[PDB]
RNA sequence: AAGCAGCUUUACAGAUCAAUGGCGGAGGGAGGUCAACAUCAAGAACUGUGGGCCUUUGCCUAUAGAACUUAUAACGAACAUGGUUCUUGCCUUUUACCAGAACCAUCCGGGUGUUGUCUCCAUAGAAACAGGUAAAGCUGUCCGUUACUGUGGGCUUGCCAUAUUUUUUGGAACUUUUC
């Protein structure tokens, strides 16, 4: 009905867990009316901040059902 | 319905908001929808565990959150009244 | 259901009987319904044209308020080489704007601004023209399978067909109308209180009557401002009035008597006793 | 004597809500906003202001049984006793109020209902200062009218959002009787109307930036709202946003689909007119003219309305009242158009950088408010302020700066102390609430408030701040002076009847400037008295508190009088001395060009959406000299030597020791300016400001010997004798100002407005135009304001009350008076006015007499000549050329 | 006529106002409308002669649908045996 | 604006036919050119109740109720007279007078609320009992339908889409340590 409204975030490097355990932190270029979320240069974050982050691809898209918060790293 | 509307009440209100996941959010509230997914500002997290951080800004969606606090004075908004 | 009762006071009527006795009415009611008719003409520029010395063309003419004026104070200040001569300063320009356009006003009241300009429409020749109609004399306004309700989707007050019903134009008549033919329900007035030919010199007469009538509408305003000027209150501890502190009395019965008897029968009594 | 007010504050009336989850909402800066009602003259402001009131409040004691019914209004906003009796709104007045949206978010709303008049157009740009977003209230019938023109120009101006209302909708159908779809294309008309001059911004009903009204009845909706309340239940939930969007705008309807053209074989009207005018004008009809039975029964069946039992023994209009009441039910629609029409975000910073310098958000810690004006709200001297940042307490100590010294405080700020600010204490906090004061201990970020003990600090405006560190003190930023639009330029001249009550007169004087803030209230040094003033009606405004309320004495009083303007109309061994051989300075003078002048009345230089303000103008050198060599087609050299703008004028650089030696000018250079200031203030003809004359400094003498004491001091009052010798000798002429008119007449009673016109002496009609719908139609033209006595009741009496006009000075159209002002032979007549070739002569000669410049016996004419400056020996020599008369 | 004279107003009002129309023809036809609060009184100006009684009251009910037999041939000329 | 569901009634057939609970009832309507008491011009103004301070008054705070009259200010969209004083005007003087003021009164009236009286037309009932005021079901008992059903009326309701990502048609199930 509603679109959430994530229109400042756009643009910014933003980390958002998604589901049971993962975090993913990338740059978001869309949203729609269920969440799901769409962003480019989308990589893994693990604990050992280097080793065992892997990137993901060039784009990559989110179902809006396995996000449990979004919180943006940046202005 | 009136919680959520209650809600739009909370806006601009520091509020509490306890995820599914077993986290605390405590902080301003920038926004919420009807959907209730709530982003809140200056939030002081909780993980579940209890390793409390701070983060700039948050988004959470309404189907995670488990109940919100909401100021106290609040109880008395005018909506509420049955008549 | 039309009054109270036979205790006379409270009426009440419906719209077909007001509209009636406002269309009897016509040779004595008001006939004037907007207030910017009474611009300078009203009891406020009333009131300052007493007290500023001032004359109205139709207005009344009074006693100087503050006679003692001949005094002058010697200064250069209001001398000819002085002041510029553009507009010639009228005496409906010093009631208007009574403390720009007076040096020393006192005892002056503050007079009403503009009203809104009143254009109402008002029709009179054709009983057959509708109660909303383009008159003439308006000007006219040049310019210039998506989506879909279920059927039977009508809009609000739909089931009832006509707009204009026949006593619209009555209505609006009547809404325009000055007291008392606005209202429908009020309460009772005494004969004496009824001022039916208080209207005619409330309002300019025409340039067309002579000069000895002109005085008297001239002559009948001065009563009424002298009226609105100085109120004499009621005093609220009056309890005894006369024909009930006579009532209580053994001494006097009551009757119901035609007019006429009671007339010649006053003239017989006020006989007897001056005789 | 002077307001209605209620003192106690046991009778302070109780509202619906508590009034403390009012408070606790201004701790929230999202959550306030602060709306300012403005509108032309008897737009319906005072009366919205009626309805938001009311029905905050639960029991008014002021309000009466008439009120309560339909008869009359209560203004309760105009609690003045003149405004009650001019029926007028003079003042700014205001309530804060607990509203809430369609989607029920209540929230702390602060109202302020600028008075519509304008010559009331000072009180309106403090309204325009402290709201958020603009309520312009506007009348269906005479519609967008030039008055409306500058409201929306001036919103835009003022970086404020505007949301419309139109008002008076029972005149479109009880005063005018236009059929529905006829009154569709005037409301049609209207928002076409508003559309072209708001240059960026759509406005329509589906954008809820458009709320109709009729406030005499008692309502007012939103095409939302009235979806919301009575077709969003036969409708599927989905389909109410899509609905309301079909709902304006030539597309029709018919069985359960629809299309922009007309359907065939059906009489069908516009989906507007068919779901909301056909029911609106049913409502109209059958309050007055449906039996009451029947109505009843319509009522429920289509609106869920109950009519009580006393309801209905209502007379028409009090029952028509109590349905539209009854339907409309609260301004839910209008608060929820305030809601969604504000943009903080984008208008915030601006708005603040248009108040202020523009710079950096100054930090939390600083306390920080704009004093608006000062306010005499019952019985009291308040401060009408409204806070930036920070938090305010009752008994705190700020620092309140005069807005007038916040020019150069502002430029001693950069520095590439102490005893920097006056400090007053913080005495009492109250909320404006119409008719009363409802106190407070404290007052939050964003909320207009009103404190007691700040007004003794300044005139007229004031910034108020409360620093902490000395490091913090550097970021703050002062505001400008308020922009009143009207230029006072009506003038009166006064001095108390009785000489031993002056100082009585000099207190009541200090008020009045205070509390009328388009006043400009200066002292003669004949010691007589200037009042300007905005126009006839803003004087007897004035002049009534000046003998009743704040000073009880009877003073003298002049006719009408204007400001006069001097300039030239060419220029011109141009030289000019001091009787010690020191110093020589020439100066000549010119003609400013025509677009030149317009621009700087405008308050900005430039062309095309390229310009630069009058503050900064001096701190971008580079770029002033291609905006005035590019868009105005001057000389490279005239581009870079110019020093400053004064009010409009100007000053060029043009001599050859500034090609030798600008270094020994550059020291010497801020107090030429400072005697050019001290030039432009009072001109050579009758003491009157200069306006329109480009100064050429042609050449400069310096003495052999430098004293920094007396070459100081000796050079100010030479260049003020320096630049009245290059304006005499450049034919000088005199400046009248130019009133623009806004004539509302009915159509056939144009030829008396036309022979009305031609009885003043430089008037003319330039515009007239067809009011749509109406009988009446408006006339757009000029007058000078010096012919604008009792302009205004010659044309009300001339067309027996159907004539209105406003008399307003925004453009500062400064005209030439079309005498020659050096005639020594000029026909003066005394008592009648003098011929129009004897004009400027004959307003020089009395303004030289009333300062005092002038002394004759009875009339003895020296006048403005060029021999008591320059040496009489070159006197004589400029007569045998034929050059100087 | 006044009855369908005022209809013929309302369609002609119904031109300007709902229609889009070329711009000079449009000028003209509101100008109608601005002769109409004007009441006429530029358009009534003739030579009337004849008293209302003078000139005997032939008022021709002819309409404009009737075929009107077209006599040009009494302007030929022709040959009086009368 | 309709069917159903819910709610509230309802003519009711009812469970109980007990103790209950709700709503009403414990001496009528409309009126009167009837009366008697109040009350009707003021910080934009009132009264009652609760609490705090000072020592009853007063102040502050909380709460309840406010008939009538007032904003181009007044019970009355009406308007007469008199007294004193000042200033005029007719001018022999005194009433009688002229027409402005200021302060006061008188007179013709008007609103509202109580209580009583009077005319007209009424009659359930539980209007049965007992307590008192300036007042009354004001209180206690009390009884009429009845507190849980189904038929019949009204809505204050449902959001008209009931399984496919933010709620109610399941990401569930299983095993392990510590204590
Ligand atoms: N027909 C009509 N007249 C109205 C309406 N609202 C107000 N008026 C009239 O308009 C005039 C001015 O009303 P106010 O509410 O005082 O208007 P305002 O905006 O306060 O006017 P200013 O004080 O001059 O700014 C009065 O004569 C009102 O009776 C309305 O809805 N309809
Ligand atoms: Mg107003």
């Amino acid at each position: 009905v509603s679109t959430p409204e994530l229109k400042k975030y756009m643009d910014k490097k933003i980390l958002l867990n998604i589901n049971g355990s993962r975090k993913v932190a990338g740059i978001l270029r869309g949203y729609d009316i269920f969440l799901n979320v769409v962003l480019d240069d989308a990589m893994e974050i693990n604990g050992e901040d280097p080793a065992n982050n892997h990137q993901l691809g060039l784009q990559t898209v989110i179902r809006g059902n396995s996000i449990i918060s979004l919180e943006a790293l940046d202005a | 319905g009136i919680p959520v509307k209650l809600l739009n009440e909370a806006q601009g209100h520091i509020v509490s908001l306890e995820l599914t996941t077993g986290a605390t959010y405590r902080g301003k509230l920038v926004e919420s929808e009807d959907s209730m997914n709530v982003q809140l500002r200056d939030v002081i997290a909780t993980e579940p565990q209890g390793a409390v951080t701070h983060m700039d800004q948050i988004f959470v969606r309404g189907s995670q959150i488990k109940f919100i606090v909401v100021p106290d004075l609040l109880k008395n908004a005018p909506l509420f009244k049955k008549n | 259901k039309k009054v109270n009762g036979t205790s006379y006071k409270k009426w009440s009527f419906d719209l077909p009987e007001m509209s009636n006795l406002y269309r009897l009415s016509t040779p004595l009611r008001d006939e004037v319904t907007d207030k910017n008719y009474y611009y300078l003409f009203d009891k406020k520029s009333f009131f300052n044209g007493k007290a500023l010395n001032n004359a109205i063309p139709g207005g009344p003419k009074f006693e100087p308020l503050y006679p003692r004026e001949e005094e002058e104070d010697y200064n250069e200040f209001n001398s000819i080489d002085r002041v510029i001569f553009r507009v010639p300063i009228r005496s409906e320009y010093k009631v208007a704007f009574p403390h720009l356009y007076n040096s020393r006003p006192r005892s002056v009241r503050i007079p009403w601004y503009n009203n809104p300009v009143s254009c109402i429409i008002q029709n009179d020749e054709e009983y057959d023209t509708p109660a909303l109609f383009f008159d003439p004399s308006l000007n006219p306004i040049p310019h210039f399978g998506d989506f879909t309700l279920p059927e039977d989707f009508a809009p609000l007050l739909a089931e009832e067909e006509e707009l204009i019903l026949p006593n619209t134009k009555d209505a609006m008549s009547l809404y325009h109308s000055p007291f008392p033919f606005n209202r429908t329900k009020g309460k009772m007035v005494r004969a004496q209180d009824v001022a039916l030919a208080k209207k005619w010199f409330l309002q300019h007469p025409d340039e067309e009557y002579p000069v000895k009538v002109k005085v008297s509408y001239q002559k009948l305003l001065k009563n009424y401002v002298l009226n609105e000027l100085h109120p004499t209150l009621p005093t609220n501890h009056n309890k005894t009035k006369l024909l009930k502190s006579l009532k209580n009395t053994k001494y006097f019965q009551q009757t119901t008597i035609d007019w006429v008897e009671a007339g010649l029968q006053l003239c017989r009594q006020g006989h007897n006793m001056l005789n | 004597e002077h307001t209605i007010f209620t003192q106690l504050k046991k009778n302070i009336p109780k509202t619906r809500y508590n009034r403390d989850y009012m408070l606790s909402m201004a701790n929230i800066p999202e959550r306030i906003i602060n709306v300012g009602v403005i509108g032309p003259l008897h737009s319906g402001k005072t009366s919205l202001m009626d309805l938001l009131v009311i029905d905050s409040h639960k029991r008014i004691p002021d309000m009466s049984k008439n009120v309560e019914l339909g008869w009359k209004p209560l203004r309760y906003l105009d609690n003045l006793k003149q405004e009650i009796d001019r029926g007028l709104s003079i003042k700014l007045n205001g309530s804060t109020l607990l509203c809430t949206d369609l989607e029920s978010k209540s929230r702390m709303i602060n109202f302020l209902d600028a008075p519509g008049h304008v010559n009331f157009m000072d009180e309106t740009a403090v309204a325009l200062a402290a709201s958020d977003l603009v309520l312009i209230v506007i009348d269906v019938v005479e519609g967008v009218t030039f008055v409306v023109e500058q409201l929306i120009k001036q919103s835009i101006k003022n970086n404020v959002a505007m949301c419309f209302v139109i008002n008076k909708l029972d005149r479109l159908i009880l005063d005018l009787k236009l059929p529905p779809m006829d009154a569709y294309l005037k409301l049609n008309h209207i928002i076409a109307n508003i559309n072209s001059f708001t240059k960026g911004n759509v406005f329509s009903p589906i954008d809820n930036n458009i709320i109709f009204a009729s406030t005499k009845l008692g309502f007012t909706f939103t095409i939302k709202e009235f979806v919301s309340y009575y077709y969003a239940h036969s409708i599927p939930s989905s389909k109410i946003d899509d609905f309301t969007t079909r709902l304006w705008g030539s597309v029709y309807y018919h069985k359960g689909n629809f299309r922009t053209k007309p359907f065939e074989n059906v009489e069908k009207y516009p989906t507007f007119v068919e779901f909301i005018l056909i029911p609106l004008y049913k409502i109209f009809s059958y309050a007055l003219s449906m039996e009451k039975d029947k109505l009843k029964n319509l009522l429920r069946s289509n609106f869920r309305v109950n009519l009580s039992q006393e309801a209905l023994q209502y007379d028409p209009q009090p029952f028509l009242k109590h349905v539209l009441q009854l339907i409309f039910r609260q301004q839910t629609g209008l608060v929820d158009a305030i809601t969604r029409c504000y943009q903080p975000f984008e208008l915030f910073d601006n708005k603040t950088a248009h108040l202020s310098i523009p710079g950096k958000s100054t930090p939390e810690g600083t306390l920080w408010a704009h004093v608006l004006k000062t306010v005499d709200y019952g019985g009291a001297e308040w401060s009408l302020v409204r806070i930036y940042s920070g938090l305010l307490k009752r008994g705190d100590t700020v620092r309140i700066l005069d807005t007038s010294q916040s020019e150069s405080r502002q430029k001693r700020q950069l520095h590439d102390e102490d005893d920097e600010t006056p400090s007053c204490e913080v005495e009492e906090i109250g909320l404006l609430g119409g008719r009363y004061v409802y106190p407070v201990h404290e007052a939050h970020k964003g909320q207009i408030v009103l404190i007691k003990g700040i007004s003794s600090a300044y005139i007229k405006s004031a910034t108020l701040y409360s620093v902490k560190s000395k490091e913090d003190m550097k970021q703050l930023k002062f505001f400008k002076p308020l922009d009143y639009i009207t230029e006072a330029v009506f003038k009166i001249v006064l001095q108390p009847l009785l000489p031993r009550e002056l100082p009585k007169l000099l207190d009541a004087l200090n008020k009045i400037s205070k509390y009328y803030p388009g006043v400009i209230i200066k002292v003669e040094e004949s010691g007589e008295h200037v009042i300007l003033g905005n126009g006839e009606l803003y004087m007897d405004c004035l002049l009534y508190d000046l003998r009743a309320s704040y000073a009880k004495i009877e003073i003298k009083i002049s006719d009408p009088l204007t400001v006069f303007s001097e300039s030239c109309s060419n220029e011109s061994s141009r030289l000019g001395e001091e009787n010690l051989p020191g110093l020589s300075i020439s100066v000549a003078a010119e003609p400013m060009d025509s677009k030149m002048i317009q621009d700087l009345s405008r308050n900005t230089l430039g062309k095309g959406q390229n310009c630069l303000d009058i503050d900064g103008i001096m701190d971008n050198p580079r770029k002033l000299s291609k905006i005035l060599r590019t868009e105005y087609g001057w000389d490279s050299l005239a581009s870079r030597n110019v020093w400053s703008f004064y009010n409009g004028n100007v000053l060029i650089n043009d001599t050859l020791p500034d090609e030798i030696s600008p270094e020994l000018l550059s020291k010497y250079k801020e107090q030429i300016i400072q005697g050019f200031y001290w030039a432009v203030k009072e001109g050579p003809l009758a003491e009157e400001p200069i306006y329109g004359v480009q100064y050429k400094l042609l050449s400069i003498s310096v003495p052999s010997d430098v004293n920094i004491d007396v070459m100081k001091s000796q050079i100010i009052p030479l260049m003020k004798k320096a630049c009245y010798v290059g304006l005499l000798t450049a034919i000088p002429i005199l400046l009248e100002p130019i009133y623009e008119v806004d004539i509302t007449v009915h159509a056939p009673l144009l030829p008396i407005v036309e022979e009305l016109m031609k009885k003043r002496r430089g008037s003319r009609i330039y515009k007239t135009i067809k009011v749509a719908g109406t009988p009446l139609l408006e006339v757009r033209g000029q007058v000078p304001v010096i012919e604008s006595a009792g302009f205004e009741t010659d044309l009300r009496l001339s067309t027996n009350g159907l004539g209105m006009c406003q008399l307003y000075f925004w453009h500062k159209i400064w005209r030439k008076v079309p005498g020659d002002v050096l005639d020594k032979d000029a026909f003066i007549p005394k008592l009648k006015p003098a011929p129009i070739n004897s004009l400027s002569r004959d307003f020089v000669m009395k303004t030289r007499r009333r300062k005092g410049i002038s002394t004759g016996g009875f009339m003895s004419n020296d006048g403005p000549t060029l021999e008591k400056y320059i040496s009489a020996e070159l006197y004589a020599q400029l007569r045998e050329n034929g050059l100087v008369p | 006529s006044k009855k369908t004279h005022d209809m013929i107003w309302e369609k002609l009002r119904y031109i300007l106002q709902t229609q889009e129309l070329s711009s000079t023809l449009r000028e003209s036809l509101e100008t109608l409308f601005e002769i109409r609060q004007k009441d006429y009184k530029s358009g009534s100006q003739g030579l009337f002669i004849l008293d209302p009684t003078s000139y005997t009251v032939h008022t021709h009910s002819y309409i404009v649908s009737d075929e009107d037999e077209a006599n040009k041939e009494l302007g030929n000329f022709e040959k009086c045996e009368n």
